[PDB]
């Protein structure tokens, strides 16, 4: 029951800019200003990403708190008869609503209603002082979602594919084999998935018509001219016709576009320039390739002191897993928490010769990475990450390269979980996870970009038998023979190894960070040695055990379904982990304090080395020889092995699961500044940590074109509302 | 690609 609702003492933290704004020069303010606000209109697009109700709902709210905030608005509630403990779940279903930019859990991927009764909230809502003020679109609103605001149905419980789930990335009717005949369509087209959806419809016989469609300002109308436009038009692939267009989120890319391009008047450089002036591209006539090109200055770009990046970026919350969310961020660079880093980059070249694998799998050049401590000043989506590797295009990760974020002001947030907050853990572990979990924290981020995600090459072949590899001479060291798997024009990560693809690449990149930990250089460039790194070391490892165990709330065991990627990835490397034996780490059910059920997990520090690191090394050389060759049977088969979710002794994860379930904790949500003009001086304005504090904080996020923004919403969502 | 807190 617990699972469908946030509750009303959900934690909410602030993010804390001010003195990394104080830094910025009166040009780099402003630049950062219109940045944040092309973010923040963007940020938007997401509720169209979510489930068809969610922009309804967010202007619903939107209308109700610009008439009257959470205080003006409690008096009315309470007259209506609601108990204060009633308002307060509404603020934080609200609050939750805005954190998320939809009804669905960005962790997760699960549905959440407001925990008060309907006809009660109706109450507050039809009669309050936004309903006097515009009778005709609140009660028209109301009517449109308020019913799939609280419903629970079980089609509706989870965000997926088919009649199982919830997903606008695609049409209702939509199921697995349509998103593979289109990821298929789009590859032999040569398009990428990142900024697309897809539209089903079926004629009376019941033959199905797809609608591919892509992001952007200009509609399918008389373009200006790009590699776009020639693709504009119908295909038959497959004896499937096909449809080609754009306009999406169009009313919504152009405000983008338009502080995009007042961003680039502040403009430090000319690579931001430039960049800038590719992703205008990129969004008004729906060109990824013009994404590419705008990504490769921003790469160029190196040690700015404004850091930021926008597109449909990440591709976790689309079911089939090629399609993006759209994704903006603006922020400051901190020097000081960045000189460890470089050192880290420093060293790196070094530290890649540690990997399991041979020089043959490894990328030929390894440029540097450019690796910097962040501090967030806006970001906008469905949530905020702890650290970010980017772009996520491969081709410009291996001939270009790449640039690593860890920000500090997001990890600072949550040194939280006080220690009765800490399951399953002996009290001698809470002592060490206390004391070292930070520290252990900046070193898991560290690594994880950087040599995870930064490390590793494809084998590729172009419009010709070239490859960028010798293939006569160049040995899988698992076959012992040639390489009899590679990547083709067209083929991608994410298209190839798909509903997979983005949680098998995590659990590679934490194995990286696992593994290289041990080094004593690197935790010594964090600042540890001795009795210290040991503790680091270890805490490491015991968060990792431990994670494993509470990821099991993101199954689903009736869909043999996993709802998050990092959970998974833990999941399976703390069952490589146990398959190794030799006591290296145990699962014991018990009995809480409390008197309910109850378990601890229990590692052995002595024997990591011994047991653990030769169990991920074997684990890691498996996964990157199938990564690089593309082997997607052999990929599958080894991932989907470890993955599985079984009651097979001693651990019988199912039953486990109900006791992670009833001790589960709650996400905290993060409530972020805003920056406003006063004319030529702008400012940052703050708020209380609280559900209230985090609505008032969107309330006031767009003060000019609030009210258009809400109906644009609306009638973006009304248009399309056939297909769910 | 993201790293969670």
């Amino acid at each position: 029951d617990t699972q469908y609702i946030l509750p009303n003492d959900i934690g909410v933290s602030s993010l804390d800019c001010r003195e990394a704004f104080r830094l910025l020069s009166p040009t780099e303010r402003l630049y950062a200003y219109h940045l944040s606000r092309a973010a923040w209109y963007g940020g938007l697009a997401v509720l169209l990403q979510t489930s068809p109700e969610a922009p309804y709902i967010y202007a619903l709210l939107s209308r109700l708190f610009r008439a009257q905030d959470p205080d003006q608005l409690r008096q009315h509630a309470l007259a209506e008869g609601l108990t204060e403990e009633e308002y307060q779940a509404f603020l934080v279903y609200a609050a939750g609503v805005y954190s998320n930019m939809g009804n669905y859990k960005s962790f997760g991927d699960t549905k959440f209603v407001p925990n008060l009764p309907k006809e009660k909230l109706e109450r507050v809502i039809l009669g309050s002082e936004a309903a006097q003020q515009h009778p005709e679109e609140v009660r028209g609103l109301w009517q449109t979602c308020g019913e799939l605001m609280f419903s629970l149905e079980p089609r509706l419980r989870h965000l997926g594919l088919g009649k199982e789930g919830i997903t606008t990335y695609f049409s209702g009717n939509c199921t697995m084999e349509d998103a593979k005949l289109a990821q298929d369509f789009l590859d032999s087209q040569n398009l990428s998935a990142y900024n697309t959806r897809l539209f089903k419809e079926v004629d009376g016989e019941g033959k199905p018509y797809y609608e591919v469609r892509l992001a952007s300002v200009l509609g399918s109308e008389p373009s200006l001219d790009s590699e776009v436009t020639s693709k504009l038009k119908s295909y038959e692939f497959r004896g499937s016709p096909f449809q080609v267009t754009r306009g999406d989120y169009a009313p919504i890319l152009q405000k983008v576009v338009e502080q995009l391009e007042k961003a680039k008047a502040y403009a430090a450089n000319s690579h931001q320039g430039q960049m800038l002036a590719q992703y205008i591209e990129s969004f008004t006539q729906g060109s990824i390739e013009a994404h590419k090109r705008g990504s490769r200055f921003w790469i160029q770009d190196k040690g700015p002191i404004v850091e930021s990046y926008i597109g449909f970026i990440e591709s976790y919350r689309d079911p089939f897993g090629s399609r993006g969310e759209f994704e903006g961020f603006v922020a400051v660079v901190n020097k000081a928490m960045s000189a460890k880093f470089e050192r880290l980059v420093a060293s790196a070249e070094q530290l890649l010769k540690e990997l399991p694998w041979p020089p043959t799998f490894e990328k030929d050049k390894f440029l540097t990475p450019d690796f910097t401590s962040l501090d967030v000043l806006t970001f906008a989506g469905s949530g905020i990450p702890a650290g970010i590797n980017i772009p996520n295009y491969d081709d410009l990760r291996q001939t270009e390269g790449f640039k690593n974020v860890s920000l500090g002001n997001v990890l600072a947030v949550a040194y939280a979980t006080q220690r009765e907050k800490l399951t399953f853990l002996e009290e001698d572990d809470k002592d060490l996870y206390i004391l070292w979990k930070g520290p252990s924290f900046d070193v898991q981020v560290g690594l994880h970009a950087l040599l995870g995600h930064g490390s590793g090459k494809l084998f590729v072949q172009d419009e010709k038998g070239a490859f960028n590899f010798d293939q006569e001479t160049v040995i899988n060291p698992e076959t012992g023979e040639q390489i009899q798997s590679w990547y083709r024009s067209g083929e991608t990560w994410d298209s190839k190894f798909s509903t997979i693809a983005s949680s098998y690449e995590e659990c590679r990149a934490e194995s990286v960070g696992l593994y290289l930990c041990l080094h004593p250089q690197v935790l010594e460039i964090f600042g540890f040695e001795g009795a210290d790194a040991e503790d680091v070391i270890y805490v490491n490892w015991l968060n990792m055990v431990r994670a494993g165990l509470l990821a099991l709330e993101f199954y689903t065991p009736e869909a043999f379904n996993w709802r998050q990627a990092h959970m998974q990835a833990r999941f399976v490397i703390l069952r490589v982990l146990l398959e190794a034996g030799e006591g290296l780490v145990t699962i014991t059910p018990t009995t809480g304090s409390d008197g309910r059920p109850d378990a601890r997990v229990r590692l052995d520090r002595s024997k990591i080395r011994s047991v653990g690191k030769p169990a991920l090394e074997r684990f890691l050389r498996r996964l990157q020889v199938l990564k690089s060759t593309g082997d997607v049977a052999g990929g599958r088969a080894l991932y989907e092995g470890y993955a599985t979710v079984t009651d097979a002794p001693p651990e019988c994860f199912l039953t486990l699961r109900d006791t992670v379930l009833l001790r589960k904790e709650s996400r905290k949500l993060i409530v972020q500044p805003n920056t406003r003009l006063e004319g030529s001086d702008v400012q940052l304005l703050e708020y209380e940590a609280s559900a209230a504090g985090l609505i008032r904080s969107f309330s006031e996020r767009f003060p000019e074109d609030g009210p258009e923004l809400e109906e644009i919403l609306t009638q973006l969502a009304t248009a399309d509302a056939r297909f769910w | 690609v993201v790293y969670p807190w």
